[PDB]
C-alpha cells in the first residue's frame, strides 16, 4: 500500500554531515505534510522537523534549529533532511512519518539508524569468564567500536541457556558487552565451550576456549 | 513547554488480562489531538488511537482510547502476547508535536530469585594491564534488583556498570550482569573480593565471593 522508505544513516564523526533521504509511494506525495521523528538509544521518541506540502512552512525542534534542514522535491517523492554539526546526543533511529489528514502520524518509514562518535571502527579484545549441580562460564567482549557484535557458543551448537547482554557505552567512546551460558557443572571437565565473537564492521572474528 | 507524563512508567500483567495506560498533560488539549502509538520491540511506531477515542483504520478492537483536558487513557482489553510493547501518547497539531516518555507492559510472572555467580579478571586482561570483576544474576523476577561490590568488605561505588536483558521469551525472567572496574594495581593489593545481591526472592542477601589467587 503506502510504503515509506529511509536509506540515509551510517556512523559518522562530531561535527560533519549526513543526509537522509525517504522514498515515498502508494499515494499522492504532494497531498500531505511530513515529518522526521528520532528515538535515542533505549529511550523515548522525539519530534525532530516538520515540512508542509508546497516547501515553505518548515519547523524545527530547538534541539536542532540552525544544523538541520527539512526539503522535500514531489517530484521524485523524496522527503530529506540534511543533517549538518552533529552532535553525539544527535545518536538515533530517525523516522520519516506522514501527517494523516485528520492530523497524527498514520504512516512511518522503517528508520534509518545515525550514530554520532569521534571514536574509529575497531574489533573487540576477548576475555574468558572461567567457571569455578550448575555452572556458569562466559566471555567479556570489551573495547569495539561501533555496534553491533555476534557472539554465538559452540559455533552456533549451544544455545540453551545463553544470555547476551545488550552493549554499554564505556566513557572512552567504545561499547562493551557479555556474554554468558550455565551448563551442567558436571561437564566443565569434559565438554569443551569455545565462545565466538564476530565484529563485523572491523574484519574480526576470533574464537576463545573457556576454562577453569 | 507541555510535557505530557505517562503512568505507570511500566505496567505489569499476565496475558488475556485488561491493561489500563494513563496520559495526563501539564495543560488541557482543548482539541483533544491526542494520539497513542503502539511500538513492537525492534519496529518503527503505529497509529493506535487519534482524536483521542477514535480507532484507527487496521487496529484490533482491543485497543480503546477515552478521556479529555488533561488525562487521557488507553485500554487494551485482552492482552495478546503481541501487545507486550511501549505506548506512547501525543498531541498533535500544533507546536511541538510533543510525545510521552512511554509506558512498556511486560509479562508478569511469580517471583524468582536469581542465581547469582562471580567471576575473576582472567589472566589475559591482566597481561593487557585491566582488571574486570563481573557479578551475574541470573533469571529472575521482578527486574528491580540491587548488587554491592565489597574489596576487602570495602563498599565499592562509581566504579560498575551493569546491563540487562530482555524479558526471556520462555520464561519471563530478567539476567543481570554487574562488572566491577579495577586497575590492575588495585585488584593486586586486595585479597576478598565478593557481590553482595538483594533481591524480592531471597529472604536475605546471597554474597558470592572468591579470594584472589586461589
Amino acid at each position: 500500500q503506502v510504503q515509506l522508505v529511509e536509506s540515509g544513516g551510517g556512523v559518522v564523526q562530531p561535527g560533519r554531515s549526513l543526509r537522509l533521504s525517504c522514498a515515498a509511494s502508494g499515494f499522492t506525495f504532494s497531498s500531505y505534510t511530513m515529518h522526521w521523528v528520532r528515538q535515542a538509544p533505549g529511550k523515548g521518541l522525539e519530534w525532530v522537523t516538520f515540512i508542509s506540502y508546497d516547501g515553505n512552512n518548515k519547523y524545527y525542534a530547538d534541539s536542532v534549529k540552525g544544523r538541520f534542514t527539512i526539503s522535500r522535491d514531489n517530484s521524485k517523492n523524496t522527503l530529506y533532511l540534511q543533517m549538518n554539526s552533529l552532535r553525539a546526543e544527535d545518536t538515533a533511529i530517525y523516522y520519516c512519518a506522514r501527517t494523516g489528514w485528520l492530523g497524527p502520524f498514520d504512516y512511518w518509514g522503517q528508520g534509518t539508524l545515525v550514530t554520532v562518535s569521534s571514536a574509529s571502527t575497531k574489533g573487540p579484545s576477548v576475555f574468558p569468564l572461567a567457571p569455578s549441580g550448575t555452572a556458569a562460564l562466559g566471555c567479556l567482549v570489551k573495547d569495539y567500536f561501533p555496534e553491533p557484535v555476534t557472539v554465538s557458543w559452540n559455533s552456533g551448537a549451544l544455545t540453551s541457556g545463553v544470555h547476551t547482554f545488550p552493549a554499554v557505552l564505556q566513557s572512552s567512546g567504545l561499547y562493551s558487552l557479555s556474554s554468558v551460558v550455565t551448563v551442567p557443572s558436571s561437564s566443565l571437565g569434559t565438554q569443551t565451550y569455545i565462545c565466538n565473537v564476530n565484529h563485523k564492521p572491523s574484519n574480526t572474528k576470533v574464537d576463545k576456549k573457556v576454562e577453569p | 513547554e507541555i510535557v505530557l507524563t505517562q503512568s505507570p512508567g511500566t505496567l505489569s500483567l499476565s496475558p488475556g488480562e485488561r491493561a489500563t495506560l494513563s496520559c495526563r498533560a501539564s495543560q488541557s488539549v482543548g482539541s483533544s489531538y491526542l494520539a497513542w502509538y503502539q511500538q513492537k520491540p525492534g519496529q518503527a511506531p503505529r497509529l493506535l488511537i487519534y482524536g483521542a477515542f477514535s480507532r484507527a483504520t487496521g487496529i484490533p478492537d482491543r485497543f480503546s482510547g477515552s478521556g479529555s483536558g488533561t488525562d487521557f487513557t488507553l485500554t487494551i482489553s485482552r492482552l495478546e502476547p503481541e501487545d507486550f510493547a511501549v505506548y506512547y501518547c501525543q498531541q498533535y497539531g500544533s507546536s511541538p508535536w510533543t510525545f510521552g516518555q512511554g509506558t512498556k507492559v511486560e509479562i508478569k510472572r511469580t517471583v524468582a530469585a536469581p542465581s547469582v555467580f562471580i567471576f575473576p579478571p582472567s589472566d589475559e586482561q591482566l597481561k593487557s594491564g585491566t582488571a574486570s570483576v563481573v557479578c551475574l544474576l541470573n533469571n529472575f523476577y521482578p527486574r528491580e534488583a540491587k548488587v554491592q561490590w565489597k574489596v576487602d568488605n570495602a563498599l565499592q561505588s562509581g566504579n560498575s556498570q551493569e546491563s540487562v536483558t530482555e524479558q526471556d521469551s520462555k520464561d519471563s525472567t530478567y539476567s543481570l550482569s554487574s562488572t566491577l572496574t579495577l586497575s590492575k594495581a588495585d585488584y593486586e593489593k586486595h585479597k576478598v573480593y565478593a557481590c553482595e545481591v538483594t533481591h524480592q526472592g531471597l529472604s536475605s542477601p546471597v554474597t558470592k565471593s572468591f579470594n584472589r589467587g586461589e
